[PDB]
């Protein structure tokens, strides 16, 4: 989807 | 060799300021930005004609959902990072690159790295499939995401599917942007100060980045007593640069900058014309 | 204490869009890099007083984590006028000022 959301730390 | 590269570059920080959002992402077409989410402006927005003309609504609202996803997850993140470095209240930074390039034989390279702070928290490469975390903090992370499998089959799903492919459409729908040549307008300038005549060769306007930019005295290159200026961006997509000698001012006529780039079919050659 | 602290200090170039033709309109930008934390007092100046219209483009940064920024205004060069960049960060003990160097 071109961005994505980064992952949670 | 690297064709075309596609990369975003996340700004989240916890306290907004004049010309700091909250956060800010920017897209990036082979080093030229295409792309913006702001969550002062709460909207992904087009930065060239071509993404405007070739992208379809679904296109702005999905991303726009993407960045205020984002917003949501480096503000988590920021309180999350913030409790465990032990830090009080202010200015912190999360920082984002990731993205892929496609190469000469048909391979795709891609990684996504994150700062905290200004340093190295954590970092995926396709290659090895694993985090590389920075210090005992990130390896926190790291653990849970390599003890879960999901976080690693997400990002190389995106870095070695998505991404490229995304990439392919960017450079099908700006061929006419990225593939354009604009050779530097090139003049030299000189100055006498303390007896030194220092002279510049300054070169303007040109894309893409790529230049050479050298002063010579007689048949060498005098890069020894040479200072080059960056390649730095204007404000219309195009970029700057110079390079600087100090001269005797009863010699000027023995110094002279060659300067090439793609879009000159010939090499030209500049001397100070006072 | 600020010696010790250059590495995330700005590195700062003024330049135009295009060689300056005296009384013909141009852009004078101010590149600003190397940067961090990323609050920064960036002033465009015209024999030392604000120009109208400056427009400050969005953070980015590099391969260390140094935030950059491109500041950028229309300006109309003359020989007779001088083109500052001061900028003020909290890395710096004091605001530098920055000259355009006049290419005509």
């Amino acid at each position: 989807m071109t961005m994505i959301t980064p992952p949670t730390f | 060799m690297v064709l075309h590269s596609l990369h975003y570059l996340d700004v989240a920080v916890s306290e907004p300021s004049p010309g700091i959002p909250q956060f800010v992402a920017m897209g990036f077409v082979d080093g030229i930005p295409f792309t913006r989410y702001d969550s002062e402006r709460g909207r992904m927005e087009p930065l060239t004609e071509w993404i405007k003309d070739s992208a379809d609504p679904e296109y702005w609202d999905s991303q726009t959902q993407i960045g205020v996803g984002s917003q949501h997850v480096y503000a988590r993140s920021l309180e999350t990072l913030r409790e465990r470095y032990n830090q009080s209240g202010g200015l912190h930074t999360v920082l984002r690159v990731y993205g892929c390039e496609l190469l000469s034989d048909g391979s795709v390279r891609g990684s996504e790295r994150f700062g905290y702070d200004g340093r190295d928290f954590i970092s995926f490469d396709l290659e090895s499939g694993r985090f590389m975390a920075a210090d005992s903090a990130a390896e926190i992370t790291r653990r849970r995401w390599e003890h879960e499998g999901i976080v690693a089959e997400r990002q190389t799903n995106y870095l070695k599917h998505e991404c490229p492919e995304w990439l392919q459409k960017y450079v099908g729908y700006g061929q006419k942007e990225l593939e354009r040549k604009e050779p530097p307008d090139v003049h030299v300038s000189g100055k006498e100060e303390h007896g030194t005549l220092i002279l510049s060769c300054h070169a303007y306007g040109f894309y893409p980045k790529t230049i050479a930019v050298n002063w010579m005295k007689g048949d060498e290159i005098w890069d020894q007593e040479t200072e080059w200026g960056g390649v730095v961006p204007n404000s219309d997509g195009t970029f700057h640069t110079w390079a600087r000698i100090e001269a005797l001012p009863e010699e000027r006529e023995q110094y002279r900058c060659r300067v090439e780039h793609p879009g000159m079919p010939e090499p030209g050659i500049f001397a100070w014309e006072p | 204490y600020f010696q010790s602290m250059a590495g995330e200090a700005p590195k700062v170039e003024v330049y135009a869009r295009s060689r300056a033709e005296e009384g013909k309109e141009n852009i004078l930008h101010c590149f600003i890099t190397g940067f961090h934390p990323p609050k920064i007092d960036v002033e465009l100046l015209k024999n030392g007083e604000p120009m109208p219209g400056v427009t400050y483009g969005d953070l980015s940064f590099n391969d260390k984590w140094q935030f950059q920024r491109l500041v950028y205004v229309p300006f109309i060069p003359t020989r007779e006028d001088i083109f500052t960049c001061r900028v003020a960060h909290s890395t710096m003990p004091e605001p530098r000022s920055y000259r355009w160097e006049p290419d005509f």
